[PDB]
C-alpha cells in the first residue's frame, strides 16, 4: 500500500500541475514565452519522475488484485465501473505505431551486435574528442 | 493543510474502445 | 424486465439479427 | 497472428440467458462454454464423473448459504490443481468467481492445509464477462505524452524569434 | 521559528510633518523603523503583512512637546526559538572550544563538551573542521543543532545548543 | 520546543484583531521565502503604480532560471524595495535562498499537503518541511515531539516521498 500511496500522491501533484498549465493556457491572452517554458519544463520533468517511480514499484502494483467493494452497488454504478475498467488504447496511437512498424519493417541478432559495436565505438570516439581539447 | 483539491475531471463522454467479438455461439 | 420476451422490444433485438437469415447470407456472400 | 488480449475479452450468450436465465445456480453452467473455462481444469473432470455416476467477509456467508457449494468442496478437495470457485454474489445482476489453483501439500512438516494461489480475475456483470492496472496507467500516460508532444510541436511552430525583441507569437 | 503574530507600536510624528499627507509619513516611519528589528518579547521582526491594510488610530497631541503619537496595529511574521528546539543551520566559524551555527538571523554556539568525542578537531585542513568516522562538518555544511538556551538583549538574541546525543552532525 | 513549550506569546490558539480564535501559523524556509518574495514584489508593484499616478518586466523576477540569477533578482528587489538599510533581512533572505528545499510553489503545496494530511502539530509540520531526514528514527530523535505520536512506517513513507519531491538543481 505504501508504494501505491506514493504513486497516488505523485500522480495527484502531476494532475494538479496539468490543471495549472490548463487554466493558464485557457486564457484568451498568451502569457510571456518564459513562463510557458518554465511550466513546460517543470511539468515534463514531473512526468519523468512519475515514470521513474512507476518503474520502481512494479512488483507492488502487480501483486495487488482488483476487487469491487461489497458495499459498492454495481446495479446503479455499472457505467462508472466500466469507465474505469476499460484499458484499450486510443485508436490513433494504435495505427500510429502500426504505421511506424510498417515503415521500420540470426541476421537480426548480428545487426543487433553490429549496433552494439557502433554504439561503443561512437561513445569512445566522442570521449577521445572531448579529451583532445581542454575544456577547463 | 491541503492548499486546494483537484477539480473533477471526469470524462463520461469518452466512448471507450472495448473490443467486442466473441458473441457468436 | 428480467424476463426476455421474444418478438416484442422497443429496439431491434441483437438476438433477432443473429437469428435472422442476413447472418448466413453474409456468411454465404460468396454463394451470392 | 493478431490475438485480442483475454483481459479485455467479453463474451455474450443471449441464447443461454434466454433459455435458462442468470442465477447463482447456473452461473458456473453459464461459464462452462466460455473460452476462459479451461478444459484441463478438475471441474470438468468432476462434471464427467457426475455424468457417469448419474448414467450408471462474504466468503463464509456464501460458504454457509448454499449446499451445492458444499458439494463443490467435497468433490474438489480430492483433486488438486486448477479449479474454478465462486468469489462473491450480489443479486440479481452481480457475480464474481475466484480463480485459484490448489496444491494439497500433504508433506510431513507442514501443518497448513492445501495451498491456494490466485491466477486470474473474472467479473460477471450482467450477461458480460470481464478479465493489469499498471498497463492502464502506462497507456494513459503514454497517450497523454503523445498529445502533449503534438501540442508542443505545434506551439513551437507558432513561435517566432527576432533578435531585437526576443521570442514572440 | 517563523510565526504570524499581531503587533502594535506607538509612533511619534514631528509637528513639521502636519499636512494632508500625514498617512504617507506614518507608513514610511512604520516601514523604516519596524522592519528588521528585534524584540525580546517577540524575537526578530522579519516581515509585515498586508501593507495596504495598515490600521491607524486618532492622534493624541502630547502636552509637553507637540509631537503627535499614534497607535498602529498590524500582523507580522517573526522568528523566535524555544528551549529544546532542534534547527538546521550553516557553520560560520570553527574554533577549538566548539563551533558557531547561523540559523535564520541568529547564532547558536556549541561548546566542545557538547559533542561526542568521535568528532575531532582538524586544524591542518583548509578550512579547519571537525572530522569523525561518518560525519564531517565545515563551512557551508548543513548541521543540525539542538538549541538548549537563549539570551535576549534589546537588539539581538544569542543561543547555546548541544549535539551531545546521537543523530546529530552532518546530514 | 522539545516539549512543545511555546509559551503565551506563541500559543496554538491565537486571538486576531477580529477577536476570533485561529490556529497558530508556522512556515518553513520555502513558505516564508515565497511569502516574503510575494509581499516584496507586490509592494514594488504598488510603488510603481503610485509613481505612475503621480506623474511585463515583473514576470521575470518570480521565475528564476538558477540560484545565482534568483540571488541577483533578490538583490535588485532589496535595492528597489528595502533601501539597503536592513542587513538582517538580507542575511535571512540569503539563508532562505541557499537552503530552500523547494523552489516551486506547487511542490511546496505538495509538501504542505503531505505533512499536514496526518494532522500533526504545526511545529512538527514546519520542522519536517525544514529538515530532510533519511530515516524515520533520525527525525524522531531530532524531533522529540514526533516520538510516540507517529508510526515509524508513516514517518518513513513521508520522508522518502519528501526526498523524492526535492527538485533537482
Amino acid at each position: 500500500g505504501q508504494a501505491l500511496d506514493a504513486v497516488r500522491m505523485r500522480l495527484a501533484q502531476l494532475t494538479h500541475s496539468l490543471r495549472r498549465i490548463r487554466d493558464e493556457m485557457s486564457k484568451a491572452e498568451l502569457p510571456q514565452w518564459y513562463t510557458l517554458q518554465s511550466q513546460l519544463n517543470v511539468t515534463l520533468s514531473q512526468l519523468v519522475s512519475v515514470t521513474s517511480t512507476l518503474q520502481h514499484f512494479q512488483e507492488t502494483l502487480d501483486s495487488t488484485v482488483v476487487y469491487p467493494l461489497p458495499k459498492f452497488p454495481t446495479t446503479s454504478h455499472e457505467s462508472l465501473v466500466t469507465t474505469l475498467l476499460r484499458k484499450k488504447n486510443i485508436p490513433e496511437v494504435d495505427e500510429w505505431m502500426k504505421y511506424v512498424r510498417e515503415t521500420s519493417g540470426e541476421e537480426i541478432e548480428k545487426l543487433l551486435q553490429q549496433d552494439r559495436e557502433i554504439t561503443n565505438w561512437a561513445r569512445t570516439t566522442f570521449r577521445n574528442e572531448y579529451g583532445k581539447h581542454d575544456f577547463k | 493543510p491541503s492548499y486546494s483539491p483537484t477539480s473533477p475531471s471526469y470524462s463520461p463522454t469518452s466512448p471507450s474502445y472495448s473490443p467486442t467479438s466473441p458473441s457468436y455461439s | 424486465k428480467g424476463a426476455v420476451g421474444p418478438n416484442n422490444f422497443i429496439w431491434p433485438a441483437e438476438d433477432a439479427l443473429r437469428r435472422g437469415m442476413l447472418a448466413m447470407a453474409s456468411l454465404h456472400s460468396k454463394e451470392l | 497472428m493478431n490475438v485480442t488480449p483475454l483481459d479485455e475479452l467479453q463474451w455474450k450468450s443471449p441464447e443461454w440467458i434466454q433459455v435458462f436465465g442468470l442465477r447463482t445456480e447456473n452461473v458456473l453452467d453459464y461459464f462452462a462454454e466460455s473460452p476462459f473455462f479451461d478444459k484441463t481444469s478438475n471441474n470438468q473432470v468432476i462434471k464427467m464423473q457426475r455424468q457417469f455416476s448419474q448414467l450408471n467477509p462474504a466468503r463464509r456467508q456464501i460458504l454457509f448459504k448454499y449446499p451445492m457449494y458444499m458439494q463443490l468442496e467435497e468433490e474438489l478437495m480430492k483433486l488438486d490443481g486448477t479449479e474454478y470457485v465462486l468469489s462473491s454474489v450480489r443479486e440479481p445482476d452481480f457475480w464474481v468467481i475466484r480463480k485459484q489453483r490448489r496444491t494439497n501439500n500433504s508433506g510431513v512438516g507442514s501443518a497448513k492445509g492445501p495451498e491456494i494461489i490466485p491466477l486470474q480475475d473474472y467479473y460477471i456483470i450482467g450477461a458480460n464477462i470481464y478479465q493489469t492496472i499498471f498497463k492502464i496507467v502506462q497507456s494513459r500516460l503514454m497517450s497523454t505524452s503523445y498529445h502533449l508532444n503534438s501540442t508542443l510541436e505545434s506551439l513551437y511552430d507558432l513561435i517566432e524569434f527576432q533578435p531585437s525583441q526576443g521570442v514572440h507569437y | 521559528m517563523f510565526f504570524i503574530k499581531d503587533l502594535s507600536l506607538n509612533i511619534t510624528l514631528h509637528p513639521s510633518f502636519f499636512g494632508p499627507r500625514m498617512k504617507q509619513y506614518l507608513k514610511t516611519k512604520l516601514l523604516e523603523e519596524v522592519e528588521g528589528s528585534c524584540t525580546g518579547k517577540f524575537g526578530y521582526i522579519l516581515c509585515v503583512l498586508d501593507y495596504d491594510n495598515i490600521d491607524i488610530q486618532r492622534g493624541r497631541i502630547l502636552p509637553t512637546d507637540g509631537s503627535a503619537e499614534f497607535n498602529v496595529k498590524y500582523r507580522a511574521v517573526v522568528f523566535k526559538p524555544f528551549k529544546g528546539e532542534v534547527v538546521d543551520g550553516t557553520v560560520v566559524s570553527c574554533s577549538q572550544h566548539g563551533f558557531e551555527v547561523q540559523v535564520g538571523p541568529m547564532k547558536v554556539f556549541v561548546t566542545k563538551h557538547l559533542m561526542p568525542q568521535d568528532l575531532t578537531f582538524n586544524a591542518g585542513s583548509n578550512p579547519p573542521s571537525y572530522q569523525s568516522s561518518e560525519d564531517v562538518i565545515t563551512i557551508k555544511s548543513r548541521i543540525r543543532v539542538k538549541i538548549e538556551g537563549c539570551i535576549s538583549q534589546v537588539s539581538s538574541i544569542h543561543a547555546i545548543g548541544s549535539i551531545k546525543e546521537d543523530y546529530l552532525g552532518a546530514i | 520546543a522539545a516539549t512543545l513549550q511555546l509559551g503565551q506569546e506563541f500559543q496554538l490558539k491565537q486571538i486576531n484583531h477580529q477577536g476570533e480564535e485561529e490556529e497558530l501559523i508556522a512556515l518553513n524556509l520555502s513558505e516564508a521565502r515565497l511569502v516574503i518574495k510575494e509581499a516584496l514584489v507586490e509592494r514594488r508593484r504598488a510603488f510603481k503604480r503610485s509613481q505612475k499616478k503621480h506623474k511585463a518586466d515583473d514576470d521575470d523576477f518570480m521565475h528564476s532560471e538558477t540560484r545565482e540569477k534568483e540571488l541577483e533578482s533578490i538583490d535588485v528587489l532589496l535595492e528597489q524595495t528595502t533601501g539597503g538599510n536592513n542587513k538582517d533581512l538580507k542575511n535571512t533572505m540569503q539563508y532562505l535562498t541557499n537552503f530552500s528545499r523547494f523552489r516551486d510553489q506547487e511542490t511546496v503545496g505538495a509538501v504542505i499537503q503531505l505533512l499536514k494530511s496526518t494532522g500533526l502539530h504545526p511545529f512538527e509540520v514546519a520542522q519536517l518541511g525544514s529538515l530532510a531526514c533519511d530515516t524515520a528514527d533520525e527525525a524522531k530523535t531530532l524531533i522529540p515531539s514526533l516520538n510516540n505520536k507517529i508510526s515509524d512506517d508513516e514517518l518513513e513513507r513521508i520522508l522518502k516521498e519528501l526526498s523524492n519531491l526535492e527538485t533537482l538543481y
